[PDB]
């Protein structure tokens, strides 16, 4: 929200930006229902409803070939895809021997009960057993001898009600061949996520900012297909956790240096352009600029991708050839025009003889510019035109 | 409680070389910037420039040319030395603590020194 | 260069809160500090950040940053303090305030 302009390497800091960095992961496993369909009362008859249960008959049939064909391709964000193979190594551990059993076991009454694993690991399980309670009781005396959906008017609309979340699940899982990148609100609906995300191993800090932010947390969360176990359908998911909520963080946004007499356009060029963060008191480095997303204030980050760097390096805004910590600048000469797109403002670089020029859209080109790197904010100036690919600025203001 | 101490001369004539000492008791570790502020009469406060525990060195836009801070670290005490010293330049001296990572890296000045007289006769 | 403006003098009566702002040009985009100096005595830092307040300052002394002015509040000024009240914002040359002497009116 405040930023300041380093005139000896012409780079700008802004630094008002809290972040949220990500740890841990919290498996959920699920626990779903068909009822008892695969075989009750088909007979030869036509009818309407009729046609709703076989599409029930070829989700079953395509959630079973969808699960056999998912263990078929494992034959021995892109910096978070080092979590999927952790996502992919829970889920085999729980689909074999008789750990489903167990987990089976422990909510035979319950819908929800914490279960243990074979490793130690703590993971959560629900049951939704809300398909069985119609299909079941509300649906099994109302199709008898093979009379179908003659006696009765309203319950064959109430079927397609409870009939949209298999539908939709089994869709998912057989486009995506069990890995859902996003937790649709097919799989996990409300109250399931201020639910499952409230029993995280975290405390009262970052739950209240996953309250706030179960969208991104939506955004950020994977699920895998477990199998299919008699009539019932069993996938996991996985939920981000958050380890910090509020550090200092800070982002670098670098361009030509300057110019040089008699003609000669020999400068230096950063190549820092990144985010900085604290954990542990030491700040941590993400190597691309395309890692985390401003919401607001915070700064929503994972700790699998970001770098480590030494502390002492702070003084890499002071660029006097230290010998402290050497900062990590590309050399050339190579001049290249270029404007950053700085967040509270606008950084511009022209070199070659190039008409460079701000302008507010109601005032007109006015107070042109010079040669070397200048900071315009975007109160001063609206636009920076160059040519005919004129530059718009951000209406945040800090 | 890394107190600050400066002493130094008091009476300089015009066109000489002025020289002060700042001497800190408590640690000149590599985390703060100790930097010289001066205090004309008049009562408006002006800053000369700071020193960082490596080489890095930043001074007064108005100032360059005529001042020059260096570290004697071996005591745990920095010095300046201003140049073609005029009847303009009387002025009471400071020297002050800057802590870092708050603002670009600068931040305000926690604590100061007491002030030593230097006049131009 | 740069310059940040501020009124020079400033009458408070006691016991009623006090502002006093330091305009700059573009304020708020960078962080503004203070100082307080008591007549004689070396100056003391009050505020750094616009909000923070480092060690032992009575609660009794805040401060704002809002548009391109950031205003020093006293609630319930004394007549323990009168000193001189200096800016201070980092445009590579550290502009100081022109100062600003507070008036509890003495008795």
């Amino acid at each position: 929200l405040k930023e300041s302009y380093l005139e000896e390497s012409c780079s700008t800091i802004t630094e008002g930006y809290l972040s949220v960095l990500r740890t841990g992961w919290y498996t959920n496993v699920f626990t779903l229902e068909v009822g008892d369909v695969e075989n009750l009362t088909c007979a030869d008859g036509p009818s309407l409803i009729k046609t709703e249960l076989d599409l029930t008959k070829s989700a079953l049939r395509e959630l079973r070939t969808v699960s056999a064909d998912q263990l078929a391709r494992e034959e021995q964000g892109v910096c978070t895809a080092a979590a999927v193979t952790a996502g992919v190594a829970i889920a085999k551990t729980i689909r074999l021997e008789s750990e489903v059993t167990a987990i089976k076991n422990a909510l035979k009454k319950t819908n929800e009960a914490v279960s243990t694993l074979g490793n130690g690991v703590r993971v959560l399980a629900t049951a939704v057993r809300e398909l069985k309670d119609f299909v079941s009781k509300n649906l099994t005396r109302a199709i008898n001898k093979n009379k179908c959906d003659i006696p009765d008017l309203k319950m064959a609309v109430s079927f397609s009600q409870f009939n949209r979340r298999f539908l939709n699940v089994v869709r998912q899982f057989s486009d995506n061949a069990g890995i859902t990148p996003a937790i649709s609100l097919d799989l996990m609906t409300d109250a399931e996520l201020a639910r499952a995300v409230s029993n995280m191993p975290t405390s009262a800090g970052q739950i209240k900012l996953m309250l706030e932010n179960r969208a991104m947390v939506r955004r950020k969360g994977f699920g895998i297909l477990i199998g299919v176990y008699g009539s019932s359908v069993i996938y996991m998911v996985q939920l981000p956790i958050f380890g910090v909520i509020d550090t200092p963080c800070w982002i670098v946004k670098a361009a030509p240096s300057c110019s040089e007499k008699k003609g000669n356009y020999a400068c230096l060029l950063r190549e820092d352009q990144g985010w900085y963060c604290q954990n542990a008191g030491s700040t941590v480095y993400y190597p691309n600029e395309k890692d985390c997303e401003t919401r607001g204030d915070h700064v929503f980050c994972d700790t699998a991708c970001g770098i480590n760097v030494a502390e002492q390096s702070k003084e890499c805004n002071i660029n006097i050839s230290t010998t402290n910590y050497p900062c990590k600048v590309s050399t050339g000469r190579h001049p290249i025009s270029m404007v950053a797109l700085s967040p509270l403002g606008a950084l511009v670089a022209c070199y070659k003889g190039v008409s460079c020029s701000i302008g507010s859209n109601r005032v007109g080109i006015i107070k042109q510019l010079n040669k070397g790197c200048s900071y315009i904010t975007n109160q001063d100036a609206d636009t920076v035109t160059i040519d005919n690919t004129v530059y718009q600025l951000s209406k945040v203001e800090g | 409680q890394v107190q600050l101490q400066e002493s130094g001369p008091g009476l300089v004539k015009p066109s000489e070389t002025l020289s002060l000492t700042c001497t800190v008791s408590g640690g000149s570790i590599s985390n703060y910037y100790w930097n010289w502020i001066r205090q004309p009469p008049g009562k408006g406060l002006e800053w000369i420039g700071y020193f960082y525990y490596s080489g890095s060195t930043k001074y007064n836009p108005s100032l360059k040319s005529r001042v020059t801070i260096s570290l004697d670290m071996s005591k745990n005490q920095f010095s300046l030395k201003l140049r073609s010293v005029t009847a303009a330049d009387t002025a009471v001296y400071y020297c002050a603590r800057g802590t870092m990572r708050e603002s670009g890296m600068p931040d305000a000045f926690d604590i100061w020194g007491q002030g030593t007289v230097v006049t131009v006769s | 260069s740069y310059e940040l403006i501020q009124p020079p003098s400033v009458s408070v009566s006691p016991g009623q809160t006090a502002i006093i702002t330091c305009s700059g040009n573009n304020l708020g985009n960078k962080y503004a500090c203070w100082y307080q100096q008591k007549a004689g005595q070396s100056p003391v830092m009050i505020i750094y950040q616009d909000n923070r307040r480092p060690s032992g300052i009575p609660e009794r002394f805040s401060g704002s940053n809002s548009g391109n002015t950031a205003t020093l509040t006293i609630s319930g000024t004394q007549a323990m303090d009168e000193a001189d009240y200096y800016c201070q914002a980092w445009d590579s040359s550290v502009v100081f305030g022109g100062g600003t002497k507070l008036t509890v009116l003495g008795q």
